[PDB]
């Protein structure tokens, strides 16, 4: 299924559930609006519709913000958390789908109090959730009775998501059927950005040498491997696209391979390595 | 899983990242975890049917006009944005949008998307865009315009509120299936 975390913050309209926090566990597929609506729906047949809110803000409520005269319902997709201890011992699906009762979220935060910034302001916060009881459950809903938390600073960020991307295009290159399709989203949402920062600027903020030193020398020397692994795994998806591409594809294949030559191009400046 | 091309096109600033990251990180915009990647995938059940529905996010602006287009080849729907908010960027529907796509895709399905929703009613939108004699987009005013550009849908949406969200992407497998 799908979970939502969900706490309801209305002192004089809550009996029961006032200042609780649940996991929901919705149809697979559910999508936010959904949940969203019918809970709106549901609280507005009770309390009158001008008179319930929804909490967008991921971050834990402090009730000192909210209008007395309205109910509020803070509502925020989760997925079942493991620890790399618990992601081995459970071999099938119908393990991680099975006797669950943490689940994370993740808020962004930065440290001058503005919620989003640039890749060098840019932290990140992770949250585990834990109830009461385990799914599955004969209720759709099972009380959180504790929370933890770890934070991400804006070079553990970086090390975080591009580690992924790492993993994420030598998982595709070594799939035994690849879908063209998918490939090429991540292939060219990883060497060819136009929309976006680029992972060229988590190189810049952090790897160059003609800004001032702020992170530990080991951080540094990571992210370092993980940017030579990450051109690594540019070349070879963008070798197994140039396997499956038909004709109609050649003109975008060759800009796609101009594109990742020229981020090459910067990485090796800035490392001052010979990069590819 | 059958993998589905969709490529979303549109004026820059009217909210096509923020609506793509909202839906398929299932989160308020607010909420959003910035990336530094571009494109987003999302895991579909669509009339009984599971999908996995690629999005394409494109640069709008006129320095990226040369080399967009090669990203075109594949697609099987597009999505046209624009705001609701914005007459300049509804304009460019029909000045560029509608013939770029055609001029490439002369077959694929277009769906029309309006953008901002929430704000086509908001108060303070609404006063500044009497400071340039302008007024948001009527519902009438984007229909008059899908059904000038062929488009199979005309759809209205918001990234804040989610109205319209999960319709926009349902209908866009929709038009392919």
């Amino acid at each position: 299924g799908r979970y939502y975390r969900v706490a309801f913050y209305g002192q004089g309209f809550f009996e029961e559930e006032e200042g609780k926090e649940y996991i929901y566990k919705e149809p697979k597929y559910t999508g936010l609006s959904e949940i969203s609506q019918r809970l709106l729906k549901l609280y507005a047949d009770k309390f009158g519709a001008d008179n319930v809110k929804i909490i967008q803000d991921s971050n834990k409520v402090n009730p000192k913000d909210l209008d007395p005269k309205y109910a509020y319902i803070q509502v925020t997709y989760v997925t079942p958390f493991f620890e790399e201890k618990e992601i081995e011992d459970r071999k099938t699906d119908f393990e991680m789908h099975h006797n669950i009762n943490r689940f994370v979220f993740e808020t962004p935060f930065t440290l001058s109090g503005k919620k989003h910034g640039g890749v060098a302001e840019q932290c990140k916060r992770r949250t585990v959730l834990t109830t009461s009881h385990l799914f599955p459950y004969v209720k759709k809903r099972i009380q959180v009775i504790s929370q933890s938390s770890t934070e991400l600073n804006p070079i553990e960020v970086a090390i975080d998501e591009m580690s992924r991307k790492v993993s994420e295009l030598n998982q595709l290159c070594t799939t035994e059927e690849v879908d063209m399709i998918r490939l090429q989203l991540k292939l060219q949402g990883s060497v060819s950005v136009k929309v976006n920062a680029g992972p060229m600027a988590y190189a810049r903020a952090f790897l160059e040498e003609t800004n001032a030193k702020k992170y530990p020398d080991n951080q540094v020397k990571l992210l370092k491997e993980i940017f030579r692994q990450f051109a690594d795994a540019c070349g070879q998806a963008l070798d197994v696209n140039e396997r499956l591409i038909k004709e109609d594809q050649l003109e975008y294949q060759e800009e796609l391979r101009s594109h990742y030559k020229d981020m090459l191009s910067e990485l090796s400046a800035i490392m001052n390595e010979q990069i590819t | 899983m059958q993998a589905i091309k969709c490529v979303v096109v549109g004026d820059g600033a009217v909210g096509k990242t923020c609506l793509l990251i909202s839906y398929t990180t299932n989160a308020f915009p607010g909420e959003y975890i910035p990336t530094v990647f571009d494109n987003y995938s999302a895991n579909v059940m669509v009339d009984g049917k599971p999908v996995n529905l690629g999005l394409w996010d494109t640069a709008g602006q006129e320095d990226y006009d040369r080399l967009r287009p090669l990203s075109y080849p594949q697609t099987d729907v597009f999505l046209i944005c624009f705001s609701l908010v914005s007459p300049a960027s509804f304009e460019n529907v029909r000045a560029k949008w509608y013939p770029e796509v055609r001029h490439h895709c002369p077959n694929t399905p277009i769906i029309l998307v309006g953008t901002k929703l929430d704000l086509r009613d908001d108060k303070d939108t609404i006063e500044k865009l009497k400071e340039k004699k302008l007024t948001p987009i009527t519902y009438p005013q984007g229909l008059a315009m899908a059904k000038e550009i062929g488009a199979v849908k005309y759809l209205e949406c918001s990234a804040l509120t989610q109205r319209g969200l999960k319709t926009v992407f349902d209908e866009a497998i929709r038009a392919v299936l």
